């Protein structure tokens, strides 16, 4: 009695196809003749759409591969827990969190890398970790290493479970296509049974486990004396003496007398003075409310009892005068093409990751996270880079869909057709706005640079000169500062002190203080706007013009990934959507680099620092952002050269592994230029000569070596370029943040 | 405009003719190959130089070559 | 002269297999400029960018090939 | 000074390699047996025959200029 | 310092130009029949050996020089 | 099984196995005899 | 003259420009057996009328791409499409197919053009024809 | 009396001053002392670090010669076994497939025979099948 419909044993389990690489592709099946057959093999592997024309088989492969990635992630998580249980000082750090550096990686002394095992405090030697696992574990009610070990074992078991699930759900019982297309039931289950249920379970964990342990920990109780979490459940009087409302049981819940639970379900806001993190009661009510909302939302779409809206009806009913058919036809697009779903989900997930990175730093949830500047910087930059990559992937796979799965017959005068019919106006207006933003933002920096260089500081765009005050941002900051008073009366303090208010400081360091905005903030925010609009321009031009263009009228027949159309028409290099993605990757890199640089410098200059017992705050870089970040020379001198001392002078210490890596970052970048600046004809001729050489000695290979294809050359260049640049920035940031106390 | 030249190694496989997107090439009877047909380029003033004809030729090196010369509006593929 | 199951060396001076050794697949009647058909183990560069392989056969005249066997 | 002189030797030999290879292959090669008919500086031979980006002798000079600059640096 | 850098950069540019215009000569003004079997035509006879051994010496320098530098670092 | 034997003998598995063996040899030798700048 | 009803299209910004009214344009005509939808080479989809259809484009490549789409993307194959060049003076020059037979197949009566009687390896050296206005392939 | 600008590390004040604080490379605490005693044999500059001399003299044969033969033997071993395996593969009716899927029995059999690579190389060179004739090798057009 279900919509379940599966096929039994569609693909037998055998090992023969393991010994025949390239089995999936007919082009690579017959065997290698040149070295290109190798590079194709690793490139067309996980492209199930090209291998077969069956939507059902493609969907089954996707389901199984998703199980595999889940198993891999589970293995990674279990490994993190194991290495934090056995090779970490978490038990030592828990007793003295304000004097001992977190550390979970220990190095074998073999060729002198034992110097990397620097002292992290408390007599423990190891690599300091900035992933923030210790703060998460403390907020999760971890006190003993055995609990972490048990978590790691459970993670390994669950990874094995996911692997077996993939094997069963593909090689044995594979769901039918109609099962995959129950989008209404799928959203119902994932909105209610996954997000709502998961958030409710976490709220239960936090209330019944995390609150008592953290309440004891912040009150000065030793970690070795705090009762085990199950003791609170087995002895409810222990829970009741910590929170009096627990003495009333569950009666106030079912009677809607919810105010009884006000003692441990609060709306405090702000941060915990003891630890610098958010209140756990705030997070408990938050995750409980989130669970309630998602469980309510999960019942919207009708599945099997005719109660609920139908997605197709909603899509077909929203249509206005300017759009003709409106949103009609999108439901068939999104229920028959995986690439459109991948594009939308990638864009939303990348934006969500950027939101996560932007919202964590301003209000640190985990205890002592704000006091650890290195952890803040690392987490912010990491999740920002992840989000940027995901957005670029959305821009790529959308163009893939447009090239492959777009059908003009079923998209007559709908929203997609009117996308393709006024795209030229879109691209022209977007190009104009990109140029205008670039001029009226970067020319401000250049004008300031020239005015400073000419000895005319009074003609600059500075707070002591012509001022560009972000009045709207300051006004919204003032509004959010006044929110606890009347606009949100039941809130004790502000959502985050970044908007304004008091300076929350833990131990001798600043946890969070108001972040004022001046001329420099205005200029940098508009620079961010310019870079983002340019990246959007590149990716949107790639998606819109993927099918064809004025230059090439049958581009879609060439495919998504082709190098060029030849030197005709004056030259047609990089006209495919793939080349648009390749070009947009660089611009995403530039934008995210500027974003992380701005965050790091502003946090170091106007937020982080130390608090004297008198109450005065001494920032890390003495507040030089407002006067130096208005010129490019300021960025060069007071940020790069100034803050690169801690990484260049890292030799002979525990931080030397960063300095090495720093230089490593400066290398691969340069190396990548030897793929991006050149072409494959020269390398092919050089390979011809080298092949003659190896032929003279009768040692020529049977597999004829060939230079990399144009697309592969571009991919290798961009990959090594991004690797080098990102590694450079990572080493620089880590070595700087681990040395500013 | 560009110059499209066809040499005597052509085998009348018609691949160059089919690959031409601007209809520059054609087939004319011949007697030097089994197919008794050879490629011809009577409308070179429309050729753009995309080299698809060269890409499609199966013979060793090429029986068809495109030399890019004076650029006109048609050759440069301009729609404005 | 050249016939089935042969082993010849190319002297086209612009072919990919110049100086290489190929086998005479077949020959046809007169009236053809390049009647000899020779196939090679190694493939040439023919094909679009990223192609898996190339072409391992061609047509040659009788004066462009020398007997090896 | 030993290490840097040997590095300079590497740079000189590599730049000479690029320039000499371009000069010798300017007449023609396996990829383009008739390069001389196409002039000294031409863009490419299209994406066919595996792709022929940067195949002219002018492009060999263009590549060698970067190595010259690096060696001088 | 300025004089040394200036005249060394000029020398590098001139040395690049010599090979560039020599490649131009090979493309345009080289007559194989007139120079048949002399040194100029015989250079193209063992050009593959030239490029092969030059690649070997460049690789041999680069590998074991970058290796020593990275080892010391 | 035959398929497993053939898969294990593919190029990446062989090259990584040889690299692991060589790396282990070097690391062990440097563990027992480090700082070998020359033959004494 | 040219006769045909334009296909049902909502228009787009990727259509003609000043070149059509200043330099030249192109036209394509074809008889569709039944009304259906085809992809505009300039972007979007257009419904083509049953019977004779006439369409104006800016480049010959766009017209030939549309013709290839007509020939290869419909079960009733459209083989009667004709492509003309339209001059601003009103003169119409018939372009494709040249003689009513597709160039992919050999037809008696065509004259060989651009055909050389030598291999590509027999071209003369540049030094033998330098200071002339010719090229090695041109001689 | 050569290397007047170089001094033995035994009586170099800088090397002696800096040699008491040598870091322990491995878990063995005596590694610093062993390195300090072993580096006293070489020649140190004013910076206190040992230097190598490769002029060809046999007194310093440990600096370059012994490692030179040590590396050359291994490199010849690898090259010879690879070349012989390739040549043997070339006659199996599918050399490319045996190039990606390694013939492990034959591979190891050729591995175990590489210690005689100099004798095999000289025998091949004398037999004339080590080097191919220029007329039998494909070459690009001149
Ligand atoms: C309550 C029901 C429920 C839940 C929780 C999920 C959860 C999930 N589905 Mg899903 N699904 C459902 C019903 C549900 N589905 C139904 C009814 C259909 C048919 C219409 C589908 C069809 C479907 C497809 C086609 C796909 C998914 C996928 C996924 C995963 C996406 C990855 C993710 O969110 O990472 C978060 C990951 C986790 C939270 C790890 C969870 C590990 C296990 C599986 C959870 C089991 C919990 C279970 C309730 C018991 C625990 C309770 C108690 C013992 C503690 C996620 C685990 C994707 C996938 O391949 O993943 C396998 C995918 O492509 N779903
Ligand atoms: C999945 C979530 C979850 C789970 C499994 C539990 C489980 C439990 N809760 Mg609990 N609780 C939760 C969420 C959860 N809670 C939330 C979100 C709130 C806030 C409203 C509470 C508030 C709460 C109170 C006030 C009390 C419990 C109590 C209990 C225990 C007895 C109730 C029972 O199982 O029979 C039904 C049991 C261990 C009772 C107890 O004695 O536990 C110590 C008790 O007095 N809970
Ligand atoms: C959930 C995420 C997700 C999923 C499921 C897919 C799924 C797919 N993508 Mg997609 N993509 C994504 C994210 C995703 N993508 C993102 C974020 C980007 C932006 C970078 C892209 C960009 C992209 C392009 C440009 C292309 C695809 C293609 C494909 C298809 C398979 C071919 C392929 O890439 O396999 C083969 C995979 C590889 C060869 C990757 C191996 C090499 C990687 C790059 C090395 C990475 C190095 C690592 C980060 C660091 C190592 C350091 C080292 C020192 C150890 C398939 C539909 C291809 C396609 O058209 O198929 C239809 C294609 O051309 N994707
Ligand atoms: C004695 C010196 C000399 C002479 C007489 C020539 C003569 C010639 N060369 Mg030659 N060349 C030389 C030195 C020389 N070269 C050097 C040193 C190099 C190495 C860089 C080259 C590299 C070279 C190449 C690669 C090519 C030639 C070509 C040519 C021929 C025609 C094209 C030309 O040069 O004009 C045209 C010249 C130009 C358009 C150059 C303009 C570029 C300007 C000068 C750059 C200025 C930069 C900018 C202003 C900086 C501003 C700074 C500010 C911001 C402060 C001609 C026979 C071409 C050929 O084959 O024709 C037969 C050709 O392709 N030469
Ligand atoms: C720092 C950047 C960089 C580096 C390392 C190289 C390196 C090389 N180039 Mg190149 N090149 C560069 C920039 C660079 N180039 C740029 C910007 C240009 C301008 C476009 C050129 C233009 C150019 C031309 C035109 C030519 C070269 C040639 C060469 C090779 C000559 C050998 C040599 O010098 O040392 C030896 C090589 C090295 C020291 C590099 C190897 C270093 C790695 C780290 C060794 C270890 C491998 C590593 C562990 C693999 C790990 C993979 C795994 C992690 C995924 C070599 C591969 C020439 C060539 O092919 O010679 C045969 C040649 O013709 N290059
Ligand atoms: C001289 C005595 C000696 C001692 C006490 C050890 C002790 C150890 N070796 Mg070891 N080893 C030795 C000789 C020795 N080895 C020799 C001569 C070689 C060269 C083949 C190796 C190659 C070697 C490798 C490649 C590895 C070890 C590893 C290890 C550690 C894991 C236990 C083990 O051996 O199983 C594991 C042993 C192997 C996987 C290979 C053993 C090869 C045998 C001894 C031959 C252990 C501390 C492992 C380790 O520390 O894990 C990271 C590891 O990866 N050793
Ligand atoms: C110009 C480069 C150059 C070259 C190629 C050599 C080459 C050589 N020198 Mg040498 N040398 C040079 C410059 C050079 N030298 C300079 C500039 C000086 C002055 C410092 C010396 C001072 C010098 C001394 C003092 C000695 C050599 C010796 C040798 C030979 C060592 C034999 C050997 O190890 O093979 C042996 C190979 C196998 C066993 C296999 C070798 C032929 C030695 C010699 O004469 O040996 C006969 C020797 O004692 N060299
Ligand atoms: C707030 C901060 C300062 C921002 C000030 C900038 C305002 C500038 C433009 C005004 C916004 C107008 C939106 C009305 C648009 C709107 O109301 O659409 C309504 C109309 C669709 O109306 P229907 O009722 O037909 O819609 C049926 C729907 O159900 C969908 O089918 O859409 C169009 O006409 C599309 C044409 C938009 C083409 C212009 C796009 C402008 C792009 C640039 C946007 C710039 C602002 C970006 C910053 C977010
Ligand atoms: C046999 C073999 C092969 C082939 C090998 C071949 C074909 C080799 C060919 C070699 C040729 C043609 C030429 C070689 C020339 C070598 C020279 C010129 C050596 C010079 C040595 C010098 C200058 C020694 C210098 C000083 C010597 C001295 C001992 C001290 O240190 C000081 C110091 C460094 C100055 C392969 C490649 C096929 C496979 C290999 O495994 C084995
Ligand atoms: C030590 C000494 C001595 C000796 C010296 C010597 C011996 C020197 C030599 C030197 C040399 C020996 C040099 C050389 C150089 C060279 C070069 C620099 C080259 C270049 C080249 C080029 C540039 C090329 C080009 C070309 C071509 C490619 C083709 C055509 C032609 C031409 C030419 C144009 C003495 C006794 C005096 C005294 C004592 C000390
Ligand atoms: C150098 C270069 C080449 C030549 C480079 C080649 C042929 C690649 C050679 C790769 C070697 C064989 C392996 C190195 C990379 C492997 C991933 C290393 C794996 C190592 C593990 C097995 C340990 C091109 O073909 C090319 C094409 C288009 C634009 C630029 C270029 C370009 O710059
Ligand atoms: S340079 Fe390369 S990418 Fe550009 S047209 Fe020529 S072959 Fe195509
Ligand atoms: S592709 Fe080449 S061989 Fe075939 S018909 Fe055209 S010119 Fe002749």
């Amino acid at each position: 009695k279900a919509k379940v419909s599966v096929d039994n044993n569609p693909v037998p389990t055998s090992f023969e196809k393991w010994g025949k690489p390239g089995h999936f592709d007919r082009t690579l099946a017959r065997g290698p003749k040149t070295t290109t057959w190798i590079w194709n093999l690793h490139a067309n592997a996980h492209d199930f759409d090209s291998q077969t024309s069956d939507l059902e088989d493609v969907s089954r492969k996707i389901f199984s591969a998703h199980f595999g990635h889940l198993a891999v992630v589970f293995v990674w998580l279990s490994g993190m827990y194991f290495h934090g249980a056995k090779f970490s000082n978490y038990e030592g750090w828990l007793a003295d969190p304000t004097h001992i550096k977190p550390s979970a990686q220990v190095v074998w002394p073999i060729v002198g890398q034992g110097i990397l095992n620097g002292d992290v405090g408390g007599g423990f030697h190891g690599i300091q970790i900035t992933s923030g696992l210790f703060y998460l574990w403390r907020a999760s009610g971890f006190t003993d290493s055995y609990q972490l070990y048990c978590t790691a074992i459970g993670g390994l078991v669950m990874a094995a479970l996911m692997l077996f699930a993939g094997w069963f759900h593909y090689h044995v019982k594979a769901p039918k296509l109609e099962w995959f297309q129950n989008v209404e039931s799928m959203m119902n289950h994932h909105l209610a049974g996954l997000l709502g249920l998961g958030s409710l379970g976490w709220a239960g964990h936090q209330i019944h486990v995390s609150m008592p342990i953290n309440k004891l920990l912040d009150a000065g109780v030793a970690p070795k004396d705090i009762p085990l979490p199950h003791e609170f459940i087995l002895e409810p009087s222990k829970m009741a003496e910590l929170y009096p409302s627990f003495a009333q049981g569950l009666t106030p819940f079912f009677t809607l007398n919810w105010g009884v639970y006000s003692d441990f379900l609060t709306f405090k806001g702000g941060l915990n003075p003891v630890t610098g993190g958010l209140w756990l009661s705030d997070t408990a009510h938050h995750h409980l409310a989130i669970a309630v909302l998602f469980i309510i939302a999960g019942h919207m779409y009708r599945t099997n009892w005719g109660i609920g809206h139908s997605m197709k009806e909603i899509l077909e009913a929203h249509k206005g005068p300017f759009t003709g058919e409106g949103h009609k036809g999108l439901y068939e697009i999104l229920t028959t093409s995986w690439h459109a779903q991948l594009a939308i989900n990638l864009a939303l997930l990348g934006s969500l990751t950027i939101i996560v990175a932007q919202h964590m730093y301003a209000m640190p949830p985990y205890p002592y996270q704000a006091i650890d500047y290195a952890t803040q910087l690392s987490l912010f930059t990491h999740h920002m880079w992840i989000g940027g990559f995901l957005i670029v992937g959305a821009g790529a796979h959308g163009a893939i869909f447009m090239v492959r799965d777009y059908d003009p017959a079923k998209n007559v005068n709908n929203l997609l057709d009117r996308m393709l019919r006024h795209r030229d106006a879109i691209i022209s207006h977007l190009n104009w706005v990109c140029i205008f933003l670039g001029f009226h933002s970067f020319g401000l920096y250049i004008h300031n640079d020239t005015m400073r260089a000419l000895g005319r500081p009074q003609d600059m765009f500075s707070d002591t000169a012509i001022q560009l005050q972000p009045i709207f941002a300051q006004w919204v900051q003032h509004l959010h500062t006044l929110a606890p008073g009347a606009t949100a009366p039941n809130a004790l303090a502000t959502a985050s002190y970044a908007f304004g208010g008091e300076t929350i400081a833990v131990a001798g360091k600043v946890a969070m203080m108001p972040i004022t905005l001046g001329t420099a903030d205005f200029m940098v925010h508009h620079i961010h706007a310019f870079t983002i609009h340019v990246t959007a321009l590149i990716l949107l031009k790639g998606v819109l013009y993927a099918r064809s263009s004025r230059l090439v009228p049958d581009k879609a027949n060439l495919g998504f990934r082709f190098p060029c159309d030849g030197p005709g028409r004056g030259g047609t290099c990089q006209v495919s959507g793939w080349d648009h993605v390749f070009l947009g990757l660089f611009w995403m890199y530039n934008s995210l680099s500027i974003v992380i640089f701005h965050f790091s410098w502003k946090m170091q200059s106007d937020v982080w620092g130390t608090v004297s017992p008198d109450g005065s705050v001494t920032h890390v870089t003495l507040g030089n952002f407002a006067q130096s970040a208005i010129t490019i020379n300021g960025w060069l001198r007071d940020f790069l050269w100034a803050q690169a001392a801690n990484v260049i002078n890292s030799y002979g210490s525990a931080l030397s592994a960063y300095g090495i890596m720093f230089l490593a970052g400066h290398f691969v970048f340069a190396f990548s230029l030897m793929f991006l600046f050149s072409g494959r004809g020269y390398w092919q001729e050089l390979i011809e000569s080298i092949v003659w050489a190896h032929n003279k000695l009768n040692v020529a290979p049977a597999i004829q070596p060939r230079a990399l294809s144009i697309i592969q050359g571009r991919a290798v260049g961009v990959a090594h370029y991004l690797l080098g640049g990102i590694v450079t920035t990572w080493a620089f940031f880590l070595a700087r943040s681990l040395s500013i106390g | 405009s560009h110059s499209v030249k066809i040499y005597d190694t052509c085998i009348g496989c018609t691949q160059c003719v089919r690959a031409c997107p601007l209809d520059v090439l054609e087939m004319v009877p011949w007697d030097g190959c089994k197919a008794a047909q050879i490629a011809s380029s009577p409308r070179t003033e429309d050729c753009v130089g995309c080299k698809r004809c060269e890409t499609a030729c199966p013979t060793d090196f090429l029986s068809i070559r495109v030399y890019l010369g004076a650029e006109t509006t048609r050759s440069m593929g301009l729609a404005y | 002269a050249l016939n089935r199951g042969d082993k010849v060396r190319i002297k086209r001076t612009e072919s990919y297999w110049y100086g290489d050794v190929g086998t005479v697949a077949s020959v046809e009647k007169s009236g053809i400029l390049y009647p000899v058909i020779v196939r090679f183990d190694r493939v040439n560069y023919n094909g679009f960018s990223g192609s898996a392989s190339g072409v391992n056969t061609n047509n040659f005249a009788e004066n462009e090939l020398e007997l090896v066997q | 000074d030993f290490l840097v002189h040997h590095a300079i030797a590497l740079g000189l030999h590599t730049t000479a390699l690029i320039l000499i290879k371009g000069a010798l292959d300017a007449r023609g090669s396996k990829l383009m047996p008739d390069k001389k008919d196409f002039g000294y500086s031409f863009p490419c031979d299209g994406p066919g025959r595996g792709g022929t980006c940067d195949i002219s002798a002018w492009d060999a000079f263009y590549l060698a200029m970067f190595w010259m600059l690096n060696t001088l640096g | 310092a300025a004089l040394y850098t200036h005249h060394q950069y000029i020398a590098g540019f001139l040395m690049v130009g010599a090979f560039a215009h020599g490649a131009i000569f090979f493309v345009r003004d080289y007559d194989p029949v007139a120079n048949k079997d002399n040194v100029l035509a015989r250079m193209l006879e063992h050009k593959e050996a030239l490029i092969s051994h030059l690649s070997w010496v460049s690789l041999f320098l680069g590998f074991h020089t970058l290796g020593l530098y990275v080892h010391n670092d | 099984m035959d398929g497993l034997k053939s898969f294990l003998s593919t190029a990446p598995v062989m090259i990584m196995a040889l690299l692991t063996f060589t790396a282990g040899i070097l690391i062990e030798f440097n563990r027992f005899y480090p700082d070998l700048l020359f033959h004494p | 003259e040219l006769s045909g009803q334009p296909p049902k299209f909502g228009g787009s910004t990727g259509g003609l420009l000043s070149k059509a009214n200043r330099e030249e344009k192109y036209a394509i005509t074809w008889t569709s057996a039944s009304e259906q939808v085809f992809e505009m080479p300039t972007g979007g989809a257009a419904i083509m009328n049953e019977g004779e259809n006439l369409l104006y484009l800016a480049r010959k490549e766009q017209c030939l791409a549309l013709g290839t789409q007509l020939r290869t993307k419909f079960k009733p194959k459209i083989q009667d499409y004709k492509i003309y060049r339209v001059y601003p003076s009103g003169e119409v020059q018939y372009l494709h197919p040249a003689d009513g037979v597709f160039p992919e197949k050999v037809n008696e009566g065509r004259e060989a053009q651009g055909t050389k009687t030598r291999r590509i390896g027999q071209n003369p050296e540049p030094v033998t024809i330098k200071f002339s206005g010719k090229a090695p392939y041109e001689v | 009396d050569d290397f007047a600008n170089l001094t033995p590390c035994s009586e170099n004040p800088a090397y002696l001053a800096k040699s008491k604080n040598f870091l322990n490379t491995t878990n063995d605490p005596n590694s610093g002392k062993i390195r300090a005693e072993r580096y006293a044999s070489a020649l140190c500059g004013p910076e206190g670090y040992p230097h190598l001399i490769v002029d060809g003299r046999f007194t310093h044969a440990g600096d370059f010669l012994i490692p030179s033969i040590l590396f050359l033997y291994i490199a010849g071993w690898i090259g010879w076994v690879g070349r012989s395996y390739l040549i043997e593969i070339r006659e199996s009716k599918n050399p490319e497939m045996q190039e990606v899927v390694i013939n492990v029995p034959l591979a190891i059999k050729k591995m175990l025979g590489g210690f005689l690579w100099p004798l095999a190389a000289v025998g091949e060179y004398t037999s004339g099948k080590l080097v191919m004739k220029d007329s039998e090798i494909p070459t690009s057009p001149r």
